[PDB]
RNA sequence: GCUGACUGGGGCCUGUAGAGCACUGAUAGGGCUAGGGGGCCCACCAGCCUACCAAACCCUGUCAAACUCCGAAGGGUCCCAGGUGGAGCCUGGGAGUGAGGGCGCGAGCGAUAACGUCCGCGUCCGAGCGCGGGAACAACCGAGACCGCCAGCUAAGGCCCCCAAGUCUGGGCUAAGUGGUAAAGGAUGUGGCGCCGCGAAGACAGCCAGUCGAGUGGCGCCGCGCCGAAAAUGAUCGGGGCUUAAGCCCAGCGCCGAAGCUGCGGGUCUGG
RNA sequence: UCGCCUCCUAAAAGGUAACGGAGGCGCCCAAAGGUCCCCUCAGGCGGGACGGAAAUCCGCCGGAGAGCGCAAGGGUAGAAG
RNA sequence: UCGAUCAACGGAUAAAAGUUACCCCGGGGAUAACAGGCUGAUCUCCCCCGAGCGUCCACAGCGGCGGGGAGGUUUGGCACCUCGAUGUCGGCUCGUCGCAUCCUGGGGCUGAAGAAGGUCCCAAGGGUUGGGCUGUUCGCCCAUUAAAGCGGCACGCGAGCU
RNA sequence: UCCCCCGUGCCCAUAGCGGCGUGGAACCACCCGUUCCCAUUCCGAACACGGAAGUGAAACGCGCCAGCGCCGAUGGUACUGGGCGGGCGACCGCCUGGGAGAGUAGGUCGGUGCGGGGG
């Protein structure tokens, strides 16, 4: 996951947008810089990476910064990204979301019901040098009655549950 | 020519407007008496050389110059720093 | 039919429709949206009609999420009457909708059924609609 | 100060009072009228107000 | 007798636009869950369950003129500068008006109807039905008409003929006379950008699949056009007539064009 | 419907119309007044003979949602209670 | 210092209700009824969506909930010319126009065997009757008919009549 | 000038909640009393007076901690002074000045004035 970034000086964002570029910024306790990326290339990436997976930004001085996304502001009308926030990581432990694996399908089928991925992902504290790929769930006996919430998870090394942990994650519910 | 029939409202009132508000601002010279604020509470609390009437009205106690002051949780004070 | 249970006030002023949606603009629940492309007042009868068509299509099937709610009252003087004599009587209720509002949403369904269902609903609505997916609509960290 | 030469080139008929007044302050009174003025901010301040009625030029 | 409008800098005052849900209410989906309904089931009163009604609490989503944890642009005001203006302030004589109208913006009423109606800020007509544009047309565009000229430069808007000035240049679209005034919605109408399927594991379409030997399909952005389009005296874009335009979009040069501006003479009023 | 008060409409000074939205007034208090000195609310969760789901009692938690004769708004416990 | 629902609350007298189609004057298109106009809610027509109807089968014939338009003949909304006058229903007489077509001419679908329908498409050239009832418009009815269309023209037409 | 406590102002939650450690020599409290002054709708609880055995348990002071609370950029948007455009309308768009609110990074378990007592 790599993206050619560029350095934004003070060119009206409008004009950059107009020209298929995507204005933005990068920051961390230490650096703060106006940047821009190209749209279609960023989307190609973000469409998978998103906020779950690191992106490496290639600036015009050859340097390659390891970053996470923290924000995608978008124009309600013409639902497109107006501006991207990039957080450049280092080594201090940083909070983020990590995707889940909804294995199989739930047993609530006779009453017409349908699964609700209330949490596709969960908030966790992690070091930048111990970032997991995913987390593994266990859905099978999720009937029209019962559900699951809290620290019912397979937490690997480097991970710290930064949620309640008492909070609903996926519930099967009646049809429309 | 068949005229439709209509009702009434039970609504059409408001009171006389009462011209509330600050009457002199920071850095207006004032004589003793000059009322400085017409208000419905302690929206401003009286400061140095500022009295307040039965109706919450703040007023200069001396011939001076007005200073305002926000003290957060203590509220807002109007003072008259005197010239002499 | 679809209205609040209480209101602070019974009648209220018409007002206006500045652009944008403010919020309710990204997906959030189901896996396919029906989005607004124009401002409008949408009436409860329309919402309902669309909703019913959705279900009727994937009969009793998946799930539906109605994301606009008619809180605004809709006045109208009696028929044939002249002007004045106070505001009119309340006839129904509307939901104020502005471009980029995700009005509906669906889950537990094939793209084929979904695509179609929504289209259908878009017909019952007195505005232009678009269909949506689940892109960078994941305002997280 | 690099003084200003401003010239009225569009009619203020239809425009707001303050703008018509602003022209007086300066002392533009006919169209095509040209005046050189000091470059002080009080003068500028008015000239910005009417920017759209005027050709502005430095001296 | 320089204090005016307006402007610059400083200082107060403010609760709208926007936004927000901390209060007041409204509200979607989920979890948890006081009561209540109701099934299990008994009066020893407990007890278990509920793809039912339903407080608070939690997660995720919203709404509000009479909600606000928040809050611009602006607005009001005082000080100090500029500002000699058919500015200001003061005292007195004479009035007319006290019936408004349109347009733009911001609200209410109305049906997000009306050459509707009611306020607010602005502007013009009124009194500028004097002048140029708009075919014609109080108030849309231009522009404030003391008088004269067989002089000149511009404004809006224009430069194929009526009709002054380009059948001007360079690049595209469009084939409907669209332009020459209508919507949901329909379409293998056109053109331009995008990104994927998947092609000597040689069926995309055609006759037994071999031959056939290549391009095939699917979305997504954008421009122009087509149908959707029926009313009553004779039609028509102002008219003739316009098709690599005399249409439309993008560039540029020159010209035409008012009672605007200049030139030249004259008049009058103010101040010097 | 006709005077007076509160709120909104009212476009962040003031002011602002309509047979626009929606409520109050035509009283009251000899203490519900002056001053001095004290005192601090509503709720919520326990716990306690008669005792409801708030009678009175105890303990925690509770900056204000209580209260301030009466409509609304403003204000207010560092009191106006 | 007192006597006011002088509350129509800046308070005409201390003291006051009706009617006029028997009516008069002065004014107003400042303000209603007729007509036109703007508007098109209502109204007439047509379209989009495709839950379902139709033994089977979304459209032969149909279309729930909803959606978008046209026309300007209804009832209205507004109050713009007209109150120093724009005669204001219907009838007759005379017409002329529109097509959203009631006959007649073409035509495609059909749940079209034939015959006869249904439905939509093209098409006003020409036609579109005589009576009973009501002032009627319209309507119902009688007997016919190829048919017995619907509208506009100031609800066409009173310096043409009634 | 440097500590620590005792008073007393200012800044106005970055001062707070909650946790955790400390401090009694001096201050301060809690404490010992209820004769006396003074008190309780009943209570020496509170207020008040006379004290000094005991404790820092409570309260107060000082440290650490970010779970909650509080503060919070930059960038980009919204909105808009003023200038101008499209649409039949709801409304949309371009210029030039101003520029949020939410949110991201991040920060915070206070700072300071005067006077006193103690090294």
């Amino acid at each position: 996951y790599r993206l050619k970034a560029y350095y934004r000086e003070g060119e009206k964002p409008s004009a950059l947008r107009r020209a298929g570029k995507l204005p933005g910024v990068m920051y961390n306790r230490h650096l703060n810089r106006k940047v821009y990326v190209d749209l279609v290339e960023f989307d190609k990436v973000f469409r998978q990476a998103s906020i779950h997976h690191v992106i490496v930004l290639e600036l015009p001085d050859g340097q390659s910064l390891p970053t996470l996304v923290r924000q995608v502001n978008l124009d309600k009308r013409r639902r497109r990204p107006e501006h991207v926030d990039f957080f450049v990581l280092s080594d201090e432990p940083v909070e983020m979301y990590v995707p889940l694996r909804f294995v199989g399908t739930p047993a609530g089928v006779r009453a017409g019901g349908v699964l609700q991925e209330i949490h596709r992902d969960i908030l966790v504290k992690v070091s930048p040098r111990n970032i997991p790929e995913f987390i593994e769930v266990d859905v099978s006996g999720l009937e029209i009655g019962d559900s699951l919430h809290a620290s019912d998870l397979k937490l690997p090394p480097g991970v710290e549950l930064a949620v309640s942990p008492e909070e609903t994650i996926a519930a099967v519910v009646p049809p429309e | 020519a068949h005229k439709k029939g209509l009702g009434s409202t039970r609504n059409g009132r408001d009171s006389q407007a009462k011209r509330l508000g600050v009457k002199r601002y920071e850095g207006q010279v004032v004589r003793a008496g000059n009322i400085l604020v017409r208000q419905r509470g302690t929206r401003f609390k009286p400061g140095k050389n500022v009295g307040m009437g039965r109706d919450f009205t703040l007023f200069a106690l001396v011939d001076g110059v007005v200073e305002f002051q926000d003290r957060g949780r203590l509220g807002r004070y109007v003072h008259v720093r005197p010239l002499a | 039919m679809l209205m609040p249970r209480r209101m602070k006030y019974r009648k209220q002023q018409r007002g206006r429709l500045k652009g944008a949606t403010k919020g309710g603009d990204y997906v959030a629940f189901g896996d396919y949206g029906l989005v607004a492309l124009e401002p409008a007042w949408i009436t409860a009868q329309q919402i309902e009609a669309a909703r019913v068509a959705m279900v009727r299509h994937f009969r009793r099937g998946g799930k539906i999420f109605i994301r606009i709610f008619p809180d605004k009252p809709y006045t109208k003087k009696p028929l044939e009457v002249r002007m004045g004599k106070g505001k009119g009587n309340v006839e129904g209720y509307v939901a104020v909708v502005k471009p980029g509002r995700v009005m509906f949403e669906v889950a537990g369904v094939t793209e084929e059924q979904a695509m179609e269902a929504l289209r259908i609903a878009g017909h019952k609505l007195p505005i232009k609609t678009k269909i949506v997916r689940r892109d960078a609509y994941d305002e997280a960290q | 100060m690099p003084r200003l030469k401003v010239k009225l080139v569009k009619s203020p008929i239809g425009y707001p009072k303050d703008q018509k007044a602003a022209l007086k302050a300066l002392g533009l009174r006919r169209l095509q009228q040209e005046r050189v003025l000091e470059d002080t901010p009080a003068i500028r301040g008015n000239v910005e107000k009417v920017a759209h009625l005027v050709r502005v030029e430095v001296v």
